């Protein structure tokens, strides 16, 4: 039986069968409740919506995200989103199929305990495992050595790996995110006079960030260029058909990843945490980490983030030592593709947590087997 | 013990695999005083402990059935075949239910028509063995019972599997009362040879696939027609050969005709110009004109009603595969590649196929991912480009082969509804070389499955015979190679780890081998590591141990065919055949080892439906001499056909059976008149129970006595002793009486 | 053996002396023993002769006095009947089978010896009454 492979995040849920080439169900991971009195009779009022429905209806709804910063922060809505994933959107009963689940490293243990308890008790899944997102990116990109940098909505984390061994002391985690880039984009957009207050407006800001932002190769030169000229300035159409024009700001938004001091954090940007993670590794491997940097997750999709990273690391790293950035175009999905590869392997079939081992040991088993 | 002076034994000899000896002094517990024919005398060590194979008495030698022999061992089998073949020229012989056919290179009369009318009706033992006797045993069981019947033929392709099949079909046609299966089936052979046969280090014109002819019978058992199928084709040969091998003949027959004007459009070169044909370094087979074989292939196609338009299609595609092979990639950067500008092989490939150059050049260097909502065009490494190109060549060839077999079937079918069929399988036997590689590994796994079916069928027939004769059937011992099959094919078997290593990143033959040693090295008695190397492993098969080298395995096992490259070829409009090949997903991902394991499970489903009958073919000398039997080559062939292992399995049981009157006649010399009785069955029960002490050795059936191995030789020797001593006593009495009379004459 | 026996045996021995020196050959020792009423096997004759080699067996000559202990040593029906019943159960024996076994097994005799003893003993079918033939050859 093909295992399911399911990858949760803040933002999208990605799910499909193991051995497929690409995920079969992708939908934004939102639970929505109506906030207006229902006036019509026979309307068909529904308790709550999940996924794409909440996106279409969104003008009527409060949208909540049940995962902030890779932690599941209300379990009822999360359990609804899994219910929708198995029954509505994959249409396959979980009692038939092993399941593989994905988590950011250095999370609280309770998140794994509850996630397994809900898989065994509430869906009766015959076997489950929990993988690290960064490890799976290496399977997808076809390597056994490299420093993975993976940044989605919520968590950003670096995990160095060398010939199939992790280096736990060198794992780094940061809470810059697609989400905090969105809240920064709203707070700066206000300076041109546009105020996006409600959550369904935030989804618009998110779509502006996807379509129009780009990482300035050199920051102060593009600031001067945008001051000098309109040429950089570009415009977008809100759903009601009004137009808005956004300027130098559109590169300013994804730069905070490089300078967290803009949003107000102090911890250095993704280039300097990549370098500091390599430096915490012992000196013999470091050439091979510089040879492979693997980007993963949607927040590394911005045009020019690969070249800005290569330049800014090359400025930090010793001059002889060749720096290469490996940004495959598919990288928004590569954590799922890696999960597909792993779940397909024959050696892995030994390694699932099985229902009997859970019944014997209780939900703490996950810490012992998984990582 | 059985070793005495004036007894005969077999001694091991490297020039001829066994030599006969006579024992000069009776044994008593570390040396034997051995006579020979090669000089009178020799002195022979015993070894720390062993006794030589003891030789059967010459009443049993030359029997029509090897399991009539009282001692069963390699020397007795090899001798008995040699005396039947050399002295009487009886090429056919039996072993249990198997028919061993020893191929004379000389032609014989014995197949001639009248004998067909002689064999028909006769139960299998009532006539001396001949291929017609198996053809009847199938035809009779088909008429007698519902079941279809199968005839299964194994051996190195020189051994004459095709001649055996041909005569089986003549038997069916002549008894059944026929139209034009035989002429058509024998007309197909040059096509299937040209596209499915290959040249291997041990053998020219080896056949790399299993070929099955379903002869169809009406409800009146008239021959309707025939249907052909093919299984287990090895695809990997198309892209890759070891040294001193060729890929399938048809590429060389095609290149040899490059001068001809209809071929000129193909721009074919000399056979070592292309990348797929040159790698073996062995373009010319000794003693074949390839250009002549091309003309015979074409005329066989014409005789099967493939019009010349399609024959020019077939050769157009094959020239396409050859030109595709030369396409050569330059790497831009370590994870990206492109084809250089105006590359001549790609231009010719696009012209021959019609597909527009820009689209092939684009798709060979990229692959497409797509979620339902979005699609990414992704570059791929020069290595992955080469693997994809080779997978496309293998996929074209495999579909072209399946298509040519569908047309041969269109000529061979006939409209009348098939009531039941008899199906004659030509397959290859167990195979071992100085170098063994993924091809040999797949061939040996197929033979392990067939050998399992044979062992179960023999065990069923013997259980039915024991229940017939009122013996306890719980005695019969069953020998099961399921532990090896589970090693090769079950999850975390060899094939399943090979498929895992294909997908796991930075896979290699070294890391594969290391996974084998971790998984099996001391957990499974059948898996072994060669001491002096880490790149090889040993599987104890049914017949023999075989080293397999790892160096080929992952390069050969990979297929993945990128869907866009097929969709490009399929779109082409220039000619009918290329769209016609690919007409009807997950299967594109499957590795060659997995496609083979599925094809073998189809073959085993086809045979399991059916009651088998077996033929084995053995090739008596390496050089095609008309009747020379070379005991080294025949020993190797008898091991590769599992005949020796069958005989080992039989020798454990009760191999030797006697009917009470036939026993009583022979051993009335031993029996005393007080023992003779009005019920011969009771007489023999008494006499035998005295003569052989341990009742465990023998059993009394309702109508037959059963004996373990050796007991009939023991009885024959005690008979020769009694008759000898009685003869000495009478001879000395007559000699004395005459000379005493001559004494009295001198007294008178 | 007493003096009378020794005298009869010596006279017989001298009748077999074909050279006049009062001696026989080793190869004649067996012949003399059988002529004197013994029925030794060829093995017994060679054993009492001391397993002589071909050369002395064919040319070394021994007188009666050395022969005598050997004759003594060699000297020191129902089996015969069962032995004949081996080759039968109507009390007959094929002439062909008896001829074959006497000329091909054991201590093989010549066809002429067998013809001599068998002359007049086979019937029209070619069958031998073996009790009568045995009594005849024992007489
Ligand atoms: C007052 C403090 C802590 C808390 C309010 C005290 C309470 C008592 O801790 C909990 O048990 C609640 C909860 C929690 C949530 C789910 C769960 O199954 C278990 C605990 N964890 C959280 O709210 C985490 C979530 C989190 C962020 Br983002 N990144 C992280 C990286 C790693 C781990 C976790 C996180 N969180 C926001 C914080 O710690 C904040 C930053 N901490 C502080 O300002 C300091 C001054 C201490
Ligand atoms: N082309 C793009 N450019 C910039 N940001 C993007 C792009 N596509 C998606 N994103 C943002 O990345 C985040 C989604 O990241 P992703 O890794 O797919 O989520 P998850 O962490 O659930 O896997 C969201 O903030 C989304 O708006
Ligand atoms: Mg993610």
């Amino acid at each position: 039986t093909t295992a399911l492979v399911c990858d949760n995040g803040s933002g999208l849920v990605k799910a499909g069968f193991a051995g497929d080439d690409a995920p079969r169900a992708v939908f934004p991971s939102i639970v929505g409740r109506p906030r207006h009195q229902g006036v019509m009779v026979g309307m068909g009022q529904k308790d709550s919506y999940v996924g794409d429905e909440a996106q279409s209806k969104r003008g009527i709804l409060t949208l909540k995200y049940p995962i902030e910063h890779g932690i599941i922060t209300n379990w009822d809505d999360m359990e609804k989103i899994w219910h929708h994933t198995f029954y509505n959107e994959l249409r396959v009963a979980p009692e038939e199929h092993p399941t593989l689940l994905t988590e950011a490293p250095l999370n609280p243990k309770a998140n794994r305990e509850k996630m397994t308890q809900i898989m065994f008790e509430t869906f009766n899944v015959p076997a489950m495992y929990v993988a690290i997102q960064a490890v799976l990116s290496l399977y997808a990109s076809g390597r056994t050595t490299g420093i993975v940098l993976d940044s989605g909505d919520g968590v950003t984390h670096n995990v160095p790996i060398y010939e199939g061994y992790a280096l736990p002391h060198a794992i780094m985690r940061l809470d810059l995110a697609g989400r905090d880039l969105t809240d920064y984009l709203m707070k700066i957009l206000t300076e041109r006079g546009y105020s996006f207050v409600t959550t369904a407006e935030r989804e618009i800001v998110r779509d502006i960030k996807e379509k129009l932002c780009y990482v300035a190769l050199d920051f102060e030169n593009e600031m001067a260029t945008a001051a000098s000229s309109s040429s950089l300035e570009k415009s977008y159409e809100l759903p009601d058909g009004q137009v808005i024009t956004i300027g130098n700001e559109r590169f300013r938004c994804p730069e905070t990843l490089f300078q967290p001091s803009f949003i107000g954090m102090e911890s250095a940007g993704i280039h300097e945490t990549t370098y500091n993670s390599i430096m915490k590794c012992d000196i013999d491997i470091r050439k091979d980490l510089y040879a492979n940097n693997v980007m993963s997750g949607g927040t590394t999709m911005y045009p020019g983030i690969a070249d800005r990273m290569q330049k800014e690391i090359t400025a930090l790293a010793p001059s002889t030592m060749k720096i290469k950035i490996i940004a495959p175009p598919e990288r928004k999905y590569s954590v799922w593709i890696g999960g597909s590869i792993l779940a397909s392997l024959s050696t892995f079939q030994q390694m699932w947590i099985t229902k009997q081992e859970y019944d014997e040991a209780g939900p703490s088993i996950v810490h012992r087997k998984c990582f | 013990e059985l070793y005495t002076k004036y007894a005969r034994v077999w001694i091991p000899d490297p020039e001829e695999v066994w030599k006969s000896a006579e024992l000069l002094k009776d044994y008593k517990p570390k040396v034997l005083q051995l006579r020979l024919e090669e000089g009178k005398d020799l002195e022979y060590c015993l070894d720390p402990k062993e006794l030589p194979p003891l030789r059967n008495p010459d009443i049993l030698v030359g029997e029509n059935d090897l399991t009539a022999l009282s001692y069963l061992h390699e020397p007795a089998v090899l001798h008995n075949l040699k005396v039947r073949f050399i002295d009487s020229k009886l090429i056919y012989t039996y072993c249990g239910i198997v028919l061993v056919a020893i191929n004379p290179y000389e032609q014989l009369p014995i197949y001639g028509e009248d004998i067909i009318n002689a064999y028909s009706g006769q139960n299998m033992g009532d006539m001396d063995p001949h291929i017609f006797a198996v053809a009847e045993e199938a035809y009779k069981q088909m008429a007698r019972d519902e079941r279809n019947q199968s005839i299964i033929v194994s051996g190195e392709s020189g051994a004459g599997k095709t001649v055996s099949a041909k005569y089986a079909m003549r038997y069916f046609a002549t008894v059944s009362g026929s139209a034009n299966v035989e002429e058509k089936v024998l007309a197909s052979n040059p096509i299937m040879e040209s596209i499915g046969n290959a040249k291997t280090t041990r053998n020219d014109n080896s056949s790399r696939f299993g070929k099955y002819i379903e002869i169809g019978f009406d409800k009146r058992y008239r021959i309707i027609g025939a249907n052909m199928r093919t299984y287990l084709l090895e695809k990997s040969r198309v892209v890759f050969q070891a040294e001193e091998e060729r890929n399938y003949h048809i590429f060389y027959q095609l290149c040899a005709s490059a001068a001809l004007p209809e071929f000129k459009t193909l721009r074919l070169g000399n056979a070592n110009y292309f990348h797929y044909t040159k790698q073996g370094g062995s373009p010319v087979i000794d003693g074949i004109d390839d250009a002549k074989e091309m003309v015979n292939t074409r005329q066989a196609c014409t005789l099967l009603g493939i019009s010349d338009s399609y024959q020019m299609g077939i050769f157009r595609i094959l020239a396409g595969i050859l030109h595709l092979g030369n396409v050569e990639f330059a790497s831009r950067d370590s994870d990206s590649c492109a084809i250089p500008p105006k590359h001549d092989p790609l231009t010719i490939f696009c012209d021959l196929m019609g597909v527009d150059y820009e689209e092939m050049a684009h798709w060979l260097c990229h692959r497409k991912l797509a979620t339902a909502t979005e699609t990414y065009i992704k570059p791929i490494s020069k290595l992955h480009a080469i693997n994809a190109r080779d997978a496309l060549a293998k996929h074209i060839y495999a579909n072209l082969f399946n298509w040519i077999v569908d047309h041969v079937n269109k000529a061979l079918h006939s409209t009348v509804k098939q009531h039941s069929f008899i199906g004659v399988l030509d397959i290859y036997g167990f195979e071992t070389f100085e170098i063994n590689s993924f091809e040999q590994f797949c061939i040996n796994y197929a033979n392990e499955k067939l050998q399992q079916q044979f062992n179960m069928h023999v065990f069923k027939l013997e259980q039915e015979e024991y229940m017939k004769e009122q013996i306890p059937w719980t005695l019969i011992d069953f020998y099961d190679n399921q532990p090896c099959i589970n090693l090769i094919e079950a999850k975390m078997g060899v094939l399943d780890l090979l498929d895992e290593e294909c997908k796991m990143p930075k896979g290699s033959d070294d890391t594969w081998a290391q996974k084998l040693y971790n998984t099996h090295l001391n957990k499974c008695a059948l898996f072994e590591k060669p001491r002096l190397s880490n790149k090889a492993f040993i599987i104890k098969h049914f017949a023999d141990k075989v080293e397999y080298q790892c160096e080929g395995f992952l390069e050969k096992n990979k297929d993945t065919v990128y869907e866009e490259q097929i969709k490009v070829l399929k779109s082409s409009k220039k000619f009918k055949l290329l769209p016609e090949l690919f007409q009807d997903s997950k299967e594109h991902k499957k590795t060659v080892g997995h496609q083979f394991r599925n094809s073998l499970h189809l073959l085993m489903e086809t045979l399991n439906a059916t009651t088998p009958h077996y033929v084995r073919c053995i090739k008596p000398n390496d050089f095609k001499f008309p009747f020379t039997f070379d005991e080294k080559r025949a020993v190797q062939q008898l091991r590769a056909c599992g005949v020796l292992e069958t005989i080992r399995i039989s020798a454990a049981g009760f191999p030797s059976r006697w009917t009470y009157q036939e026993f009583f006649s022979r051993y009335r010399v031993l029996m005393k008149q007080k023992d003779v009785l009005s019920d011969r069955k009771q007489t023999c029960k008494n006499v035998l129970e005295k003569l052989i002490l341990d009742k465990d050795k023998y059993q009394f059936g309702k109508t037959k006595i059963f004996f373990r191995a050796g007991q009939v030789a023991y009885l024959e020797k005690i008979r020769a002793d009694k008759l000898r001593a009685a003869c000495i006593r009478i001879q000395k009495t007559i000699r004395g009486w005459l000379m005493r009379k001559k004494y009295m004459r001198m007294r008178r | 053996f007493n003096k009378d026996q020794l005298e009869e045996f010596k006279e017989a021995f001298e009748l077999f002396d074909r050279v006049g020196d009062g001696k026989i050959l080793y190869s004649q020792c067996g012949d003399v023993m059988r002529a004197l009423g013994q029925n030794p096997t060829n093995a017994e004759v060679l054993k009492v002769l001391g397993n002589p080699k071909s050369d002395e067996l064919k040319s070394r000559r021994v007188d009666f006095e050395t022969f005598l202990p050997m004759l003594q040593a060699v000297a020191k029906y129902e089996d015969y009947l069962e032995g004949f019943r081996v080759f039968d159960g109507n009390g007959k024996v094929m002439g062909a089978e008896l001829r074959h076994v006497l000329t091909t097994l054991g201590e093989k005799m010549t066809e002429e010896e067998v013809e001599t003893v068998l002359a007049g003993h086979e019937d029209s079918n070619g069958c031998i009454n073996y009790e009568a033939f045995l009594k005849h050859i024992l007489s």
